[PDB]
């Protein structure tokens, strides 16, 4: 229900550092 | 966590500290998932070959932590363990076979920007997102280089790895309730787990609802970082009966 | 419990994992 969502990143809407790195590796 | 790079605050809320009480040390991560329910590595907790063997009243758990010494006032909670239990078919003779252990508190934590719970897979969750070439993120207090430890919370994002070639890179028995992760000597990036890292979780984001989920448990490998090495995670799904068992029995 | 105790540590030791110590991780 709550979980796995980041107070202050995903709530906040915000991206943290390094996200951008895991997403693009689901593209290759 | 070698060649990890310093977290973020609240980048990680899930992730425990797992301290012992007499003697002070740090003993390896953990992670929270609800509440109540926090799920380490089980030879974190009991490893018979080095006398090991903790209870509910010799450890403590560290939760919304970011320096790994310093006491976070107003922020970290400390709490106790009400129950331990370690996997029964948990084999630490021969090769970490269902390295995995639940931990419950005495009293509920309360959840902060700081202490926030993850999202543990379901069956397509763990289809969809664990295969590899896929990363995840690993993190923990744990050391720099095999032996140079971290001032605070080290965060890496290690690629997942296909199994025959976790299989092909060791001689020890590659079960199904592990998967590897980590580079290859020439994928050019590098970095691993260390000791005290176990326990900690292994978690992917869900492209779907940007949820986190733990998908592994940092259990073990051969050294750390060592080129054409790779570092072994519990299997979360795998084992997430037992989870599922262990939870809607004991502690109601 | 959460009392200003200054009777816990902040300066310990990461303790030692039997876990990176498997196969060639294996030390004298
Ligand atoms: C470890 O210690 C506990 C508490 O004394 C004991 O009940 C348990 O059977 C022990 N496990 C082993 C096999 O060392
Ligand atoms: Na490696």
């Amino acid at each position: 229900a709550d979980c796995g969502l980041r107070p202050l990143f995903e709530k906040k809407s915000l991206e943290d550092k390094t996200e951008r790195e895991l997403l693009e590796s689901y593209i290759d | 966590i070698v060649e990890g790079s310093d977290a973020e605050i609240g980048m990680s809320p899930w992730q425990v500290m797992l301290f012992r009480k007499s003697p002070q040390e740090l003993l390896c991560g953990a992670s929270l998932i609800s509440d109540r329910w926090v799920l380490t590595a089980a030879h974190c907790l009991l490893y018979p070959p080095w006398d090991k063997n903790f209870t509910e009243n010799d450890l403590l758990v560290r939760i919304g932590k970011h320096s790994r010494t310093r006491y976070e006032r107003n922020i970290e909670k400390i709490s106790m363990l009400e129950k331990i239990y370690i996997h029964p078919r948990y084999n630490w003779r021969e090769n970490l076979d269902r390295d995995i252990a639940l931990m419950k508190l005495k009293k509920p934590v309360a959840f902060s920007d700081y202490i926030h719970p993850v999202c543990l897979p379901d069956r397509e969750t763990a289809a969809s997102l664990l295969q590899a070439g896929y990363k995840g993120r690993v993190t923990g207090w744990g050391n720099l280089k095999e032996t140079g430890q971290p001032s605070v919370l080290q965060v890496v994002n290690l690629p997942i790895v296909e199994r025959p070639v976790c299989k092909d890179s060791t001689r020890i028995r590659i079960t199904d309730n592990m998967f590897c992760a980590g580079y290859k000597p020439d994928e050019g990036k590098r970095g691993d787990a260390c000791e005290g890292d176990s326990g900690g979780p292994f978690v992917m984001k869900s492209p779907f609802n940007n949820r986190w989920y733990q998908m592994g448990i940092v259990s073990w490998g051969e050294g750390c970082d060592r080129d054409g090495k790779y570092g072994f995670y519990t299997h979360v799904f795998r084992l997430k009966k037992w989870i599922q068992k262990v939870i809607d029995q004991f502690g109601e | 419990y959460a009392a200003i105790e200054a009777s816990l540590s902040e300066t310990f030791n990461t303790a030692a994992d039997p876990g990176r110590r498997l196969g060639e991780g294996s030390k004298p």
